[PDB]
Protein backbone atom coordinates (compact mmCIF):
# COMPACT_ATOMS: atom_id res chain seq x y z
CA UNK A 1 0.00 0.00 0.00
CA UNK A 2 2.96 2.30 -0.62
CA UNK A 3 1.18 3.91 -3.57
CA UNK A 4 -1.69 4.95 -1.29
CA UNK A 5 0.73 6.65 1.11
CA UNK A 6 2.46 8.40 -1.79
CA UNK A 7 -0.93 9.60 -3.06
CA UNK A 8 -1.66 10.93 0.44
CA UNK A 9 1.70 12.74 0.42
CA UNK A 10 0.91 14.21 -3.01
CA UNK A 11 -2.48 15.43 -1.77
CA UNK A 12 -0.82 17.00 1.28
CA UNK A 13 1.68 18.77 -0.96
CA UNK A 14 -1.11 19.99 -3.24
CA UNK A 15 -3.10 21.39 -0.32
CA UNK A 16 -0.05 23.04 1.25
CA UNK A 17 0.73 24.82 -2.04
CA UNK A 18 -2.48 26.89 -2.10
CA UNK A 19 -2.15 30.47 -3.34
CA UNK A 20 -2.68 33.17 -0.70
CA UNK A 21 -4.64 36.02 -2.38
CA UNK A 22 -2.59 38.93 -0.99
CA UNK A 23 -4.78 39.84 1.98
CA UNK A 24 -2.73 42.98 2.75
CA UNK A 25 -4.83 44.90 0.21
CA UNK A 26 -7.94 44.28 2.31
CA UNK A 27 -6.85 45.08 5.88
CA UNK A 28 -4.99 48.30 5.09
CA UNK A 29 -7.89 49.55 2.96
CA UNK A 30 -10.35 48.95 5.79
CA UNK A 31 -7.99 50.71 8.20
CA UNK A 32 -7.81 53.71 5.89
CA UNK A 33 -11.60 53.71 5.61
CA UNK A 34 -11.87 53.76 9.40
CA UNK A 35 -9.62 56.81 9.56
CA UNK A 36 -11.69 58.40 6.80
CA UNK A 37 -14.61 58.09 9.20
CA UNK A 38 -12.98 59.26 12.43
CA UNK A 39 -11.30 62.39 11.08
CA UNK A 40 -14.52 63.11 9.20
CA UNK A 41 -16.40 63.21 12.50
CA UNK A 42 -14.19 66.16 13.47
CA UNK A 43 -15.43 68.26 10.53
CA UNK A 44 -18.77 69.10 12.16
CA UNK A 45 -16.77 70.49 15.08
CA UNK A 46 -14.27 72.59 13.15
CA UNK A 47 -16.89 74.26 10.96
CA UNK A 48 -18.97 75.11 14.02
CA UNK A 49 -15.85 76.71 15.48
CA UNK A 50 -14.93 78.59 12.30
CA UNK A 51 -18.46 79.89 11.74
CA UNK A 52 -18.47 80.98 15.40
CA UNK A 53 -15.22 82.96 15.21
CA UNK A 54 -13.52 81.08 18.04
CA UNK A 55 -9.75 80.70 18.11
CA UNK A 56 -7.82 77.42 17.99
CA UNK A 57 -7.40 77.35 21.77
CA UNK A 58 -11.10 78.05 22.38
CA UNK A 59 -12.24 75.36 19.90
CA UNK A 60 -12.96 72.27 22.00
CA UNK A 61 -12.52 68.90 20.29
CA UNK A 62 -14.47 65.87 21.47
CA UNK A 63 -11.62 63.73 20.19
CA UNK A 64 -10.68 60.44 21.83
CA UNK A 65 -7.46 58.54 21.21
CA UNK A 66 -7.61 56.01 18.38
CA UNK A 67 -5.58 52.80 18.28
CA UNK A 68 -4.55 54.01 14.82
CA UNK A 69 -2.57 57.24 15.19
CA UNK A 70 -4.51 58.70 12.25
CA UNK B 1 -24.88 104.91 25.10
CA UNK B 2 -24.87 108.19 23.15
CA UNK B 3 -24.53 109.15 19.50
CA UNK B 4 -21.11 110.74 20.09
CA UNK B 5 -19.68 107.75 21.99
CA UNK B 6 -21.14 104.23 22.13
CA UNK B 7 -20.55 101.32 24.46
CA UNK B 8 -19.28 99.07 21.66
CA UNK B 9 -16.18 99.60 19.54
CA UNK B 10 -17.75 97.88 16.52
CA UNK B 11 -20.66 100.34 16.30
CA UNK B 12 -20.17 103.95 15.20
CA UNK B 13 -22.68 106.77 14.67
CA UNK B 14 -21.95 109.60 12.24
CA UNK B 15 -24.36 112.32 13.44
CA UNK B 16 -25.03 115.29 11.13
CA UNK B 17 -24.11 118.68 12.59
CA UNK B 18 -26.28 120.48 10.00
CA UNK B 19 -28.99 119.85 7.41
CA UNK B 20 -26.51 119.71 4.50
CA UNK B 21 -24.99 116.31 5.37
CA UNK B 22 -26.26 112.76 5.81
CA UNK B 23 -26.38 110.51 8.87
CA UNK B 24 -24.70 107.12 9.19
CA UNK B 25 -24.92 104.05 11.42
CA UNK B 26 -21.90 101.80 10.82
CA UNK B 27 -21.29 98.34 12.25
CA UNK B 28 -18.19 96.20 11.77
CA UNK B 29 -18.48 92.47 12.38
CA UNK B 30 -16.28 90.54 14.77
CA UNK B 31 -16.28 88.69 18.08
CA UNK B 32 -18.78 85.89 17.45
CA UNK B 33 -19.05 86.63 13.72
CA UNK B 34 -17.74 84.20 11.13
CA UNK B 35 -14.08 84.41 10.13
CA UNK B 36 -15.02 84.99 6.49
CA UNK B 37 -16.98 88.14 7.37
CA UNK B 38 -14.74 89.06 10.30
CA UNK B 39 -13.83 92.61 9.20
CA UNK B 40 -16.71 93.46 6.86
CA UNK B 41 -19.01 96.40 7.57
CA UNK B 42 -22.74 97.08 7.28
CA UNK B 43 -24.11 100.62 7.24
CA UNK B 44 -27.43 102.44 7.27
CA UNK B 45 -27.33 105.83 5.54
CA UNK B 46 -29.98 108.53 5.99
CA UNK B 47 -30.11 111.27 3.37
CA UNK B 48 -30.63 114.89 4.50
CA UNK B 49 -34.20 114.65 3.16
CA UNK B 50 -34.91 111.68 5.44
CA UNK B 51 -34.46 108.69 3.10
CA UNK B 52 -32.90 105.59 4.66
CA UNK B 53 -30.90 102.96 2.80
CA UNK B 54 -28.70 99.97 3.62
CA UNK B 55 -25.30 98.95 2.29
CA UNK B 56 -22.67 96.36 3.10
CA UNK B 57 -19.19 95.33 1.98
CA UNK B 58 -19.84 91.60 2.46
CA UNK B 59 -19.94 89.27 -0.54
CA UNK B 60 -23.09 89.26 -2.65
CA UNK B 61 -24.17 85.72 -1.75
CA UNK B 62 -24.21 86.67 1.94
CA UNK B 63 -26.22 89.84 1.31
CA UNK B 64 -29.92 89.70 2.25
CA UNK B 65 -32.49 90.93 -0.24
CA UNK B 66 -33.00 94.16 1.72
CA UNK B 67 -29.35 95.25 1.57
CA UNK B 68 -28.42 93.97 -1.92
CA UNK B 69 -27.27 97.36 -3.18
Amino acid sequence: TLIELMIVVAIIGILAAIAIPQYQNYIAKSQVSRVMSETGSLKTVIETCILDGKTAANCELGWTNSNLLG
Amino acid sequence: STAAVTGQTGLTITYPASATESAAIQGTFGNSAAIKIKNQTLTWTRTPEGAWSCATTVEAKFKPAGCAS
